[PDB]
């Protein structure tokens, strides 16, 4: 009973069983500061049964540094009481409660216990109980630019899925007597040693089809081994194999036992000596707090740092830790003890919330057991960071001033950022900017653009939007929400509903871009990313890119004149199947789903568009007769949808649907089997219908069958929608109408001058005149996956399953059909939080204006396996032009609006190069091989005039520059690459 | 020399290489074992992204070293 | 994309393809019109076939869209001009030039592949009644590919 | 005897062969003259693809016959 209208994207990551187990689990959260509130928000969005909060500490001003559910009117009130009311709104299926006191025996009510802002003695007391009663325990801590996570799920934790990947499946070609399984031609199984597989449809070895898993011994990318199958047979042909994923048992140690001998998870392999340092440092922090009435070391205080280092020495000696303590790093941990950054809180909250979901669902591999992280490369170096600048000012930014200082706060307050997109990452980024105080100064400003509107499925991970906001623009709602979070942003945010692309260069022009400080992408497609990257490269602005997919995510930074751009690298492209495979010989459900989508377009979209265009354009027929690749098809569509097969009631729609069923599931298969009988052979004597080709069988219409009736209903309903008729859903009318149907006879056809044009003319003049039909239009069907009442996904599912039944393929359900046909991207709130945290950790590096390339980090992570990795950005390539060092990416030529002849002469005299090709946009302005007359005509014109003439379109008034690509040859004739040209109009 | 490559999806790959091999040879071996074109591979060792034209000894990649094979993602 | 396309165009200009001639339409670099000459020792002898090539914005990282504009009676070319070629759907790499695609199309014209067809009826005629296929191909190339 | 091999670019290569010569020898000659690996050679005669292990006489190849050299593409 999972509400798929809300958890649509999350079910594609977790699944139905996982979320069913989640909906029966209770989570207790101790601590309601930024980290705790982040964890609680992610858990509430995920969909656990309930959340309980425990934090009786009265609110303080500094707590607003990362707590976005606290306002300045809540000072002096316990944090939990003022946070519960705002947390209760995120999800209506997840109650949120508050407990004024905790007793140990009270912990047995909860499936998971999360602990933050708690001393080590209390953590030991809680864990000593939770461990022996088999309750998952997570403890998180965030001190300045340092963070720690600890997980303990019990001694006998059972993990059903360890990586979150779909089971591997493949098509076999032959299995020898010794178990050597071979894949089809140029096909990779993708298995690893120790996996288990089960076979089906294996001919010659029926014993393998029982369904018993067998060990896999990989012997190459195309073959593997399963053991000895001597008894089961001599050789097997064809068949399919599917991977079997077996449960694993993970055994955790208690906190008391794991303090002495910890097990580390390394977020970065470049610094593998640090986590042992942080292990001592955090315990020393706890001891120091215990020795000073729970007070942490003061910011940038040397006396407190010395005392903290003495505590660290004592702890290291006590635990017999044979590690040499790095004094600088430990004292850095001491200095930033009171720091409270929203970016670190978001990062650790995403990680910890994912761990909570792992504990409650027994899915994915959990952290085992200590995860120590630092982002110490984000510490500013262009400002003064001392005890005087880092002391609190009694403002909401104390938690951040304790790390960065007041001068860096002034630098942050005067940023002018530009955020593209307002989805999940956009909302997280806006929240982080509001908490950090970005653009709250006199010269600060934020601009956010997004052309989409809020939908029900977006509320699962876009926490700034509520159900009352459905149907409104994302940017306005996000700006209002963040202005509520931080009132100082009132009047500092501007929201646009414009798509960023070539058509919006009049709004986001030179003036708009010249004032920015950085651009942050929150998009979901590669075309927009490339466009924004090109614009940033031209204007030389820093860019922050980030992306997510299920539990995976990445973040990249582009810095002018330092690193390469976003488009300098290539990603794997989308997979498109051969047209022959889709048309005639499918063997996967994806092929049939693609075929069904094409059928939907061809039945309910293209003919309607042709009919409408015929009744609007006065010269449509003549243009079509020589423009389209099949004018006969257009004429037939117009005739059929206007006169021949125009329905007058719903009964005719039902009859049409029955006829289409016959056409697409019974007759084309008969024709195909007439052309290639099931006993036919190839040119080499092999059987034709073998391997990837499956012999089909015609379907006979049976009303009682569920799939046939579903197809009839969906097709009739969509046809009625096209013609605007009143559809129905009662089976009585369908069964009554389809009873009196006489199928027209069909016999496959064996086949065996200029009169065709005369026939086309006769058909064309037979159509009713456009004048006779004025104000009459047919409504086309525009594909929409998120609506479960327009019959689109129903029709596609029914057609796909019927075609699978034709070729004996395993049918899918509406869930998988919607996933495949809709191109849905799995999404999670935890991954969004993690990527936003990383992006905001890079933003402070950008604000400081760091020059070295080793100080920046591109980040990648997969939360399903607990993998984090970072790497320096790639430096932009250099080149030699005329004996000068040129940056291939960030350098350009700046020239006036001169003539083409003058441009060529300038390039000859100055760079010593001969211009061979000159192009602008998608036009060829000049080429060395053009005829002399054309050049002599085009030489004395200015570049703007030449572009206008060639493109046959005047330049817009707002256009202030032209970008030209030039290919030139040296004196010797060797081609030399040069940067682009920027002509100033 | 034998090295290990871990993918962002959890898969593990074992490569037999030599310290004098270029990054191009390693990428070709990874393509053979995985089918990923060398121009679409992102290899990370000890916080450095490996670039074509250099050798393993330039990155101090020794036996039993672990590289990460990563890729960018389009959602968000 | 512009620089890659111009390099391909210049390379075509330098060394003639002999049996083919591709070039931009008007002045648009992302829309070419190529020509292919029917092999002499084939049913399409003495025929000129026009193809339209559409380079995507992501070239050379996505395949060009190549469609026949002349009607041809081939087991692997349907009525819309779609060509059943592996290097155009999923085997495309950013290392193949338009000249290679034209050579592949000429080879396809010189010998069809009826074991994995795109037009099952023409493939059936080719496999069963070869002489009728030859006559039909000659008739179609005389009716459409000449003039 | 003599035979002619036509390529995709309109070139004609003349070879001195005997009716008993194997297909492998002809592919070897084509590799020696043009440098095309035999594995990538697709030789066609009278609508039939020449297969290794046979002779020209098996295909009724006679004085001044014409063959076609094409690429290996299947799909
Ligand atoms: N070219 C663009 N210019 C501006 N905003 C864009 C552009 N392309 C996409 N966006 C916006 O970027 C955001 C992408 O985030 P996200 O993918 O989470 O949202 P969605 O596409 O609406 O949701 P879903 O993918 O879950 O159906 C959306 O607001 C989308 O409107
Ligand atoms: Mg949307
Ligand atoms: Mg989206």
């Amino acid at each position: 009973t999972i509400d798929e209208g809300l958890y649509s994207r999350q079910l594609y990551v977790l699944g139905h069983e996982a979320m069913k187990q989640m909906s029966q689990s209770n989570v207790l959260i101790i601590g309601c500061k930024g980290l705790g509130v982040e964890i609680a928000k992610n858990v509430c969005l995920a969909g656990v049964k309930s959340v309980t909060l425990y934090d009786p500490q009265p609110t303080r001003i500094e707590d607003l540094s990362s707590q976005y559910f606290l306002t300045e009117d809540d000072i002096g009130v316990p944090r939990a009481k003022v946070t519960v009311s705002k947390l209760a709104e995120l999800n209506q299926y997840v109650p949120v409660s508050v407990v004024d006191e905790l007793s140990t025996e009270y912990l047995k009510n909860f499936k998971c216990v999360v602990v933050t802002e708690t001393s080590l003695t209390k953590q030991l007391e809680i864990n000593d109980f939770t461990h022996k009663n088999h309750i998952a325990y997570i403890a998180a801590d965030s001190r300045g630019l340092f963070g720690s996570i600890f997980c303990d799920f019990g001694e006998n934790f059972i993990c059903t899925d360890t990586d979150g990947n779909e089971p591997l499946t493949g098509m076999i070609a032959s299995i020898t007597d010794d178990g050597v399984v071979t894949m089809l031609e140029e096909t990779r199984h993708g298995l690893e040693n120790g996996d288990f597989v089960k076979f089906t449809e294996v001919k010659g070895m029926p014993g393998l089809n029982d369904g018993t898993p067998r060990k896999v011994e990989v012997k190459g990318p195309y073959t593997f081994s399963i053991g000895s199958v001597k008894d089961l047979g001599s050789a097997g042909y064809n068949g399919v194999f599917t991977q079997v994923k077996v449960p694993t048992k993970i055994s955790f140690k208690s906190l008391r036992e794991s303090l002495k001998d910890p097990e580390y998870v390394y977020p970065d392999f470049g610094k593998m000596m640090r986590p042992p340092q942080y292990h001592i440092a955090f315990q020393a922090l706890s001891a120091f707090a215990d020795a000073h009435e729970g007070s942490l070391p003061r910011p940038r205080n040397d006396i407190d740092a010395a005392e903290f280092f003495e505590f660290c020495k004592k702890i290291a000696s006590t635990l017999q830790f044979d590690v040499e303590l790095d004094e600088k790093l430990i004292k850095e941990i001491s200095y930033q003890a009171r720091g409270d950054l929203v970016a670190m809180s978001a990062f650790l909250g995403g990680a910890v919330a994912q761990e909570v979901l792992k504990a409650t669902t027994s899915k994915f591999y959990p952290l085992k057991q200590y995860f120590y992280f630092d982002s110490l490369e984000s510490l500013p170096s262009s400002v003064t960071i001392s005890e005087e600048t880092c002391k609190p000012r009694g403002c909401r930014y104390d938690g951040q001033i304790a790390v960065f200082g007041s001068e860096f706060q002034e630098k942050i307050a005067s940023l002018s950022t530009f955020l593209v997109g307002a989805g999940a990452i956009g909302c997280e980024m806006l929240k982080n900017w509001a908490m950090m105080g970005v653009a709250t100064g006199e010269s600060g400003h934020i601009s956010v653009t997004d052309m989409d509107s809020i939908e029900k499925s977006n509320l699962n991970r876009q926490f700034l939007f509520r159900p009352r906001d459905v149907g409104k623009l994302k940017s306005e709602c996000a700006s209002t929400a963040v202005s509520i979070m931080n009132p100082s942003l009132t009047g500092k945010i501007t929201s646009y509903q414009e798509r960023v692309g070539p058509e919006s260069e009049g709004i986001f022009g030179d003036e708009f871009f010249e004032k920015l400080s950085l651009v942050t992408n929150a998009l979901d497609n590669v075309e927009a990313r490339m466009y924004v990257d090109r614009r940033c490269v031209f204007f030389e602005k820093p860019l922050l890119e980030s992306g997510t997919l299920g539990t995976k995510g990445n973040t990249q930074v582009v810095v002018p004149h330092l690193t390469e751009s976003y488009g300098s690298s290539q990603d794997p492209p989308e997979k498109s199947f051969p047209i022959c495979t889709l048309k005639n010989f499918p063997n996967r459900i994806e092929h049939t789903i693609a075929w069904a989508r094409d059928l939907f377009e061809g039945l309910f979209k293209q003919p309607i568009d042709n009919v409408n265009m015929y009744l609007s354009s006065p010269n449509f027929l003549e243009t079509s007769l020589k423009t389209s690749s099949n004018p006969r098809e257009v004429l037939e569509n117009i005739r059929d949808y206007l006169v021949t097969e125009k329905p007058l009631s719903f009964e005719e729609c039902i009859m049409w649907a029955r006829l289409q069923f016959d056409k697409f599931f019974n007759n084309n298969i008969q024709q195909l089997l007439f052309n290639f009988p099931k006993d036919s052979v190839t040119s080499t004597g092999q059987p034709f219908w073998s391997g990837p080709k499956r012999a089909p069988t015609p379907l006979s219409f049976d009303i009682h069958n569920r799939e046939h009736f579903d197809f009839i209903v969906a097709a009739a309903s969509l046809y009625a929608f096209n013609y605007g008729l009143k559809s129905e859903t009662d089976p009585a009318i369908y069964e009554r109408v389809l009873a009196g149907y006489n199928p027209p006879p069909f016999a496959p056809k064996s086949g065996i001058a200029n009169k065709d044009k005369q026939e086309l003319k006769s058909i064309a003049d037979s159509l009713p005149p456009p004048s006779s039909l004025v104000g009459f239009r047919l409504t086309p069907a525009e594909f929409e996956k998120d609506d479960d009442s327009n019959h689109h996904i129903d029709f596609i599912t029914a057609a796909s399953n019927l075609r699978a039944m034709n070729y004996d393929i395993t049918p899918a359900d509406r869930f998988k059909t919607k996933f495949v046909a809709g191109k849905i991207v799995p999404a999670m709130c935890t991954s969004t939080a993690v990527v936003s945290g990383l992006v905001c950790l890079e933003l402070v590096k950008l604000v400081d204006g760091k020059k070295k390339i080793e100080e920046y980090k591109n980040g990648f992570f997969n939360l399903a396996i607990g993998l984090f990795t970072f790497s320096d950005p790639i430096a932009s390539p250099k080149m030699k032009v005329n004996g000068k060092e040129i940056d291939k990416i960030w350098d350009r030529y700046n020239l006036p609006d001169c003539t083409l002849q003058e441009l060529i002469d300038y390039f000859q005299k100055e760079e010593g190069l001969e211009v061979t090709m000159l192009s602008s946009g998608v036009s060829l302005l000049y080429a060395n091989f053009q005829p002399p007359k054309k050049l002599a005509e085009r030489l004395p014109l200015k570049i703007s005039e030449l572009v206008e003439q060639i493109t046959k379109k005047k330049l817009e008034p707002f256009r202030k520059h032209l970008v030209l690509e030039i290919c030139c040859d040296d004196a010797n004739g060797e081609d030399v690459e040069v940067p682009f040209i920027c002509i100033k109009l | 020399m034998q090295i290990f490559v871990k993918t962002l999806t959890g898969k593990t790959i074992t490569l037999e290489v030599e310290s004098s091999d270029t990054i191009d040879n390693v990428k070709s071996k990874i393509q053979d074992k995985e089918g990923i074109p060398p121009d679409q591979q992102r290899l990370i060792f000890a916080g450095k992204q490996l670039e074509d034209g250099r050798t393993l000894s330039d990155y101090n990649i020794q036996k039993e070293s672990t590289l990460h094979l990563v890729l960018r993602l389009r959602g968000g | 994309a512009l620089k890659r396309i111009n390099r391909e165009l210049a390379d075509l200009g330098k060394d003639p393809p002999s049996s083919s001639s591709a070039g931009p339409v008007g002045d648009d670099l992302f829309h070419w019109q190529a020509t292919i000459m029917g092999p002499a020792d084939s049913p399409y002898a003495g025929g000129v076939f026009f193809l339209s090539i559409h380079f995507p914005t992501d070239y050379p990282f996505k395949p060009p869209k190549v469609n026949f504009t002349t009607r041809i009676y081939h087991p692997n070319i349907n009525s819309n001009g779609s060509i059943c070629l592996d290097i155009l759907r999923d085997q495309w790499s950013p290392a193949l030039t338009i000249s290679k695609v034209l050579l592949s199309i000429s080879s396809l014209l010189t010998d069809p592949n009826p074991d994995d067809p795109l037009v099952p009826e023409i493939a059936h005629v080719y496999k069963t009644d070869r002489s009728r296929y030859e006559l039909s191909a000659r008739e179609w190339t005389r009716k459409y590919a000449i003039g």
